[PDB]
């Protein structure tokens, strides 16, 4: 097409929905991790994980309110891999490499997984 | 604004 | 912080937000424009558009799964808008510039209307 | 990935 484009709008889309995100505006559901609980939108985890996309199009649990994770899922890992899902910051450090590694590939976040396998080779 |  | 970041995830998100707008996967409202219906998700509305933002801030109208649009708006200016708040990519024409600019001003839609009044601005 |  003959299409202009703005640069910079799917960050500010981004920012925006991670300012929702922060004011607890149109979250609708929360994401259990043991004994934590994190509210987001389904739209946003879906368009970031793999494990999302599968849940909510199914034609049953796309109406549920709560979510529950495997009992194995840290809720740090979780907590760090949301920020990063709202805000392409990735919050990667020595002593959260593994669960947020491990919380990637039950994700189904691919990028994640593979920034993790680098990080975890250089120190090796 | 850009020519994708 | 110390954070990292991934270049290509805001985009990417947007991408996958405009798949399910495309497959009408967990769309929470219609847009009426005159004669046309418009499916979108309300946060990617907001996160675009002032007026959306005002609209679904409000605590009686962020409920309502139908919002009619003044009937000065045309519904092609609209469906153009709504595509660059999916894409980024804005289909601006000379016989389209003016719809698009006036339903940007109406919308709260800063850049756009910015963009349209120096490619007006040009072609004087 | 890049330093932000
Ligand atoms: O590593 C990742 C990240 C991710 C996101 C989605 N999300 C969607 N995928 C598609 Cl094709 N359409 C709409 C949506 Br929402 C699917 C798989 C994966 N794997
Ligand atoms: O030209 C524009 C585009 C736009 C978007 C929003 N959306 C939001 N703004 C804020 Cl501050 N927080 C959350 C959201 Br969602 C507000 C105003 C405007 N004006
Ligand atoms: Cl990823
Ligand atoms: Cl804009």
């Amino acid at each position: 097409d003959s299409c202009i484009q703005f640069t910079r709008h799917a960050s500010d889309v981004l920012l925006n929905l991670n300012r929702l995100r922060s004011r607890d505006i149109l979250t609708d559901v929360v994401i259990v991790v043991s004994r934590e609980q994190f509210r987001a939108h389904k739209t946003v985890l879906m368009a970031c994980s793999g494990l999302f996309y599968s849940i909510f199009t199914d034609q049953l649990k796309c109406n549920l309110s709560v979510i529950n994770l495997d009992p194995e899922i840290n809720p740090e890992g979780f907590c760090i891999l949301l920020d990063f899902m709202y805000t392409s910051r990735l919050n990667l450090r020595e002593g959260n490499i593994m669960a947020v590694m491990a919380t990637a590939m039950y994700l189904q976040m691919e990028h994640v997984v593979d920034t993790c396998r680098k990080f975890i080779k250089a120190s090796e | 604004w850009v020519i994708p």
